[PDB]
């Protein structure tokens, strides 16, 4: 009631009024997709580590199980952020103009580290990415702003 | 010469983009030891324990230990015209920008506060009107690496700041001081132009000193046998008034002895080339140069050199110096007068094996020269007299006696002579007119270690181990002054004993040249006597003083060897009791100085017949010399170029990688950098810093307005005392190991980024579902 702040435990409750079942709860298959429906982004690795599951119905987190889960993701401050993807990105830009190769960005989120699917890359690039330039080239500040929704920066 | 020096001074912006893609990862590119090529540039294939696996260009692999590997700096700073920008300074990056540089074709490289000039045994278009004009009035950092630029500064800060410059220009025989000196001074003269022009009579000095104090060598065909220094003087509005020289260590004895492979003084070719009318007939001089001994012992020809053409340049100067007609005629007569003397030949006759003359035909052309009887003259070489107090005594001489007081005269002539020119000049620069302050140029031999270093070598070695001291100094005061400029304290100021220990070896009393001295005036002590007492005396006592090197295949031993600061040199003593004393037939001086001879009796003008006589010294009178230019440099703003010689076959882009790194480790180079990087090894300007590390506090240094503050905050993020570094107005100041830990942490926080760049589009996937999974969760 006073330990985390009110108003977001009532967050949470309403995430699992949609995404679980007052019974039981999410199932742990949905712990990293209730998370970000709370507005954070933590990695595949820290899913795992607290209580992630692979399929359905292999284990459930009810509400006082999970506010801990989210207190922690909450706590922990460097998990990512539009300035340090700038500068991630900033090591493709060759010519110093705030572009880089759409082939290479699109290599490297399939490729490299927590790798994505071909449809999570295409769904992105299609709402936040802008087209391409005769050579092939991007602008990749936008496409981080509207991905971290950080409007200021548009 | 008129061109365009632009592609001579700068890398072309082509290069430039070139040079921009060298293969580089800060991870993995690596310098390493190798014989033939000193560095070579590798790539860390793997790493176990403190073993590193080496990938080279070629295929090969190597295996060494981490310690062996020096860190390389990224291809932005390829060709980098001032050293003291680069990130790593140690040995191979030095070696890679100045070779770079040199293949480039580009002599001149700046290190922080000194200069570094490689020979390019090539002439390019650098040292034109046209290239000058580029550098007068710029500041050093406005324009390409130049000598121009330094003397330009110096000549500003003359100006400016009331006090009195120097450049000081070494490095090993070949290596380019003379070349570099004569454009200096050619500088100093032109902008210092008014308007027999003094500009010209300065520059003209040259063609009658190298003339009569350079020689053809194996290293250099146009080597300088003396060491020099000269003083341009500037009136009060900063135009030329006059000059002086003064010239050290004459090698008197290659007048009368020549190594098969080198030259005598190129003046006896040049007066034997007969390209001046009128010259030989006065001198009574053949036209086979093997008739005089004193001459023709090694090569009497020089490839590429026209000694007909140098003589018409040479007797052209003494004309714009003001040189009379009878003295430009009287120094061609006592110059070939040392020639005849050679072959004065003599024999025995019986008692005493007591000499006489055989034949008096060179005997003749001798006594005409010097305006000398001949009868007279023979008798005074066979038949000398001494005072006993107030009587006469007519000694005898065998043939060899006579030999060797007639090389001595030789010897006494020639050197004398060459003073006198020298004093000439300096009546002839002398003007009369205000004189406020002088710029100093330094022309002498750098340290050198040859297979046999004699006396010469130990007076060249001691002069530059005081050079090298004077040298340190200098740069801790300035480089605590360039820190000051970049608002920061920085304090070193330890002066080891070494840097005067050789010296006090070598000068205090009961040392190298007190012994010599103290040797010259006992009955005979040949040598011998002299090597043990420097033994007994200093071995296992003199910290400096060491045993011999052992002789390999081919090389006299040795007597004794000094931990010069540059290096181990093993000093034979052979000879050098007979080179401090120079003692002249005092009974032929005197005829000499009333001889038919003007100028004869002038060049002996100081020598007394029967200053004159005293117990003066080869070495005591260099060690006075020596003070009194240490004196005047300390006076004055130094200015330091360092000379290196690229290879040992004259070729010009040829780089001999261990002979260059020799000369950087004698030369004074590393020894600078270690004193202008002492407390804090690598450096970084603020924009190479935001592009290498912002990345380890974005948010934190996007946040600060000035570099300095983002520089230092992000410092302060990361787990960094803050004694590790120092925040500067231009550039950060890291210790040593703290660019390391900049690494790693760059290096972890790279590995995560991508992660979260993942997450943080899962999350923007998942909050898009979740907005229609939310719709659809009402009725
Ligand atoms: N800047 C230069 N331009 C052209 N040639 C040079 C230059 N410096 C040196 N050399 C060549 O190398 C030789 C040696 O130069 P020098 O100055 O006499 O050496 P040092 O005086 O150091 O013994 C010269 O005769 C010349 O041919
Ligand atoms: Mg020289």
């Amino acid at each position: 009631m006073a330990d985390v702040p009110k108003r977001e435990v009532e967050n949470v409750e309403f995430v699992f009024e949609v995404m679980g079942s007052p019974g039981e709860g999410i199932d742990a298959v949905d712990l990293g997709d209730a998370l970000r429906a709370l507005n954070l982004n933590p990695t595949l690795a820290l899913i795992e580590k607290l209580g992630g599951t692979k399929k359905r119905n292999e284990k459930k987190i009810k509400l006082d199980e999970f506010l801990p889960i989210y207190s922690q993701v909450k706590k922990e401050k460097e998990q990512g952020c539009y300035e340090d993807f700038i500068e991630c990105l900033k090591l493709y830009d060759k010519e110093e103009n705030g572009t880089m190769l759409l082939a290479e960005l699109q290599h490297a989120l399939l490729a490299l580290g927590e790798s994505l699917d071909d449809e999570q890359v295409e769904t992105l690039f299609a709402d936040c990415m802008d087209p391409e330039d005769d050579e092939g080239f991007i602008p990749y500040s936008p496409f981080l702003a509207r991905m971290c929704d950080r409007p200021d920066q548009l | 010469e008129d061109e365009d020096p632009t592609p001579y001074l700068f890398v072309s912006l082509e290069q430039r983009r070139i040079d921009q893609s060298k293969p580089y990862d800060s991870k993995k590119s690596c310098w390493i030891p190798d014989e033939k090529e000193g560095y070579l540039l590798g790539e860390i294939k793997a790493t176990k324990g403190d073993i590193v696996s080496v990938g080279l260009q070629g295929g090969e692999t190597r295996d060494l230990k981490k310690d062996l590997l020096q860190q390389v700096n990224p291809p932005k700073y390829e060709k980098a015209e001032d050293m003291s920008n680069l990130t790593y300074l140690n040995d191979a990056s030095v070696l890679h920008n100045l070779r770079q540089r040199y293949y480039n074709k580009l002599i001149y490289t700046y290190s922080g506060l000194f200069c570094v000039a490689i020979n390019p045994y090539k002439r390019y278009p650098v040292y034109t009107n046209r290239c000058a004009k580029m550098y007068r009035g710029k500041r050093r950092n406005e324009v390409p690496p130049h000598i121009f630029a330094i003397s330009d500064g110096a000549y500003v800060d003359m100006l400016t700041n009331h006090v009195n410059q120097s450049m000081l220009i070494t490095g090993e025989s070949g290596a380019g001081k003379t070349e570099n000196t004569k454009k200096v001074i050619a500088y100093f003269a032109t902008v210092g132009a008014s308007k027999g022009s003094l500009e010209d009579q300065v520059v003209q000095t040259n063609p009658v000193l190298e003339a009569f104090g350079n020689a053809k060598t194996v290293r250099n065909d146009n080597s300088s046998r003396f060491g020099k220094f000269i003083r341009i003087h500037f009136g009060p509005t900063g135009k030329l008034a006059g000059a002086d020289i003064e010239t050290y260590l004459l090698e008197k004895a290659r007048v009368i002895s020549q190594q098969s492979l080198e030259r005598s003084y190129h003046i006896f070719y040049q007066i034997m080339s007969g390209s001046v009318p009128g010259v030989k007939e006065m001198c009574f001089l053949s036209d086979n140069i093997y008739d005089y001994y004193n001459v023709s012992q090694g090569k009497v020809t020089v490839p590429n050199m026209d000694d007909g053409e140098e003589f018409q340049l040479a007797d052209q100067a003494f004309d714009i110096l003001g040189f009379t007609k009878q003295e430009k005629e009287d120094v061609y007569r006592i110059t070939a007068a040392v020639m005849h003397m050679g072959g004065m030949k003599f024999k025995q006759r019986g008692r005493e094996e007591q000499a006489e003359q055989d034949g008096e035909e060179e005997g003749g052309r001798v006594s005409k020269l010097f305006g000398c009887d001949t009868a007279e003259l023979y008798k005074n070489l066979l038949k000398p007299r001494i005072k006993v107090g107030n009587e006469f005594v007519t000694q005898g001489r065998n043939v060899q006696q006579v030999t060797n007081s007639i090389g001595a005269l030789c010897k006494g002539v020639f050197d004398r002579l060459f003073k006198w020119l020298v004093k000439k000049c300096n009546e002839t620069l002398d003007t009369q007119q205000k004189r406020q302050h002088f710029i100093g140029v330094l022309d002498i031999a750098g340290f050198e270690i040859f297979e046999y270093n004699g006396f010469e070598q130990l007076c060249i070695n001691f002069t530059n181990e005081k050079l090298q001291q004077f040298f340190n100094h200098i740069m801790f005061v300035m480089e605590q002054e360039e820190y000051k400029k970049e608002g920061i304290n920085w304090d070193f100021i330890d002066f080891g004993m070494d840097l005067l220990a050789c010296i006090d070896l070598i000068e205090k009393p009961m040392g190298i040249l007190s012994i010599l001295e103290e040797e010259s005036m006992f009955p005979k002590a040949t040598d011998q006597t002299f090597s043990e007492k420097l033994t007994n005396t200093h071995l296992g006592k003199s910290a400096p003083f060491q045993k011999p090197k052992p002789p390999k295949p081919g090389q006299q031993a040795a007597h004794f060897a000094i931990a010069h600061y540059a290096g181990c040199v093993s000093y034979n003593i052979t000879g050098w009791l007979e080179k401090n004393k120079d003692p002249l037939n005092d009974t032929v001086v005197d005829q000499f100085k009333k001889s038919q001879n003007k100028l004869l009796i002038e060049i002996f003008a100081d020598h007394a017949g029967q200053k004159g006589g005293g117990f003066a010294t080869v070495s005591s009178a260099y060690k006075e010399q020596l003070n009194s230019l240490m004196t005047t440099l300390r006076s004055t703003q130094p200015h330091f170029v360092r000379c290196i010689i690229p290879n040992e076959m004259k070729q010009p882009g040829v780089v001999d990688a261990h002979l260059v790194m020799h000369q950087l480790t004698c030369n004074g180079v590393l020894e600078g950098i270690r004193i202008c990087r002492k407390g804090f090894p690598n450096r970084m300007m603020y924009p190479d810093f935001k592009m290498r590390y912002m990345i380890l506090a974005p948010a934190i240094m996007a946040a600060e307005k000035v570099a300095k503050n983002a520089a230092g905050k992000c410092l302060e993020a990361v787990g960094l005392d803050p004694d590790m570094y120092r925040i500067g107005h231009t550039k950060v100041f890291f210790r040593a190991g703290v660019l390391g830990q900049m690494e790693e942490f760059r290096d972890e926080r790279l590995g995560k980024i991508m992660s979260w760049m993942q997450a943080w589009a899962r999350g923007y996937l998942s909050r898009k579902g979740f907005k229609k999974l939310q719709e659809q969760r009402v009725a």
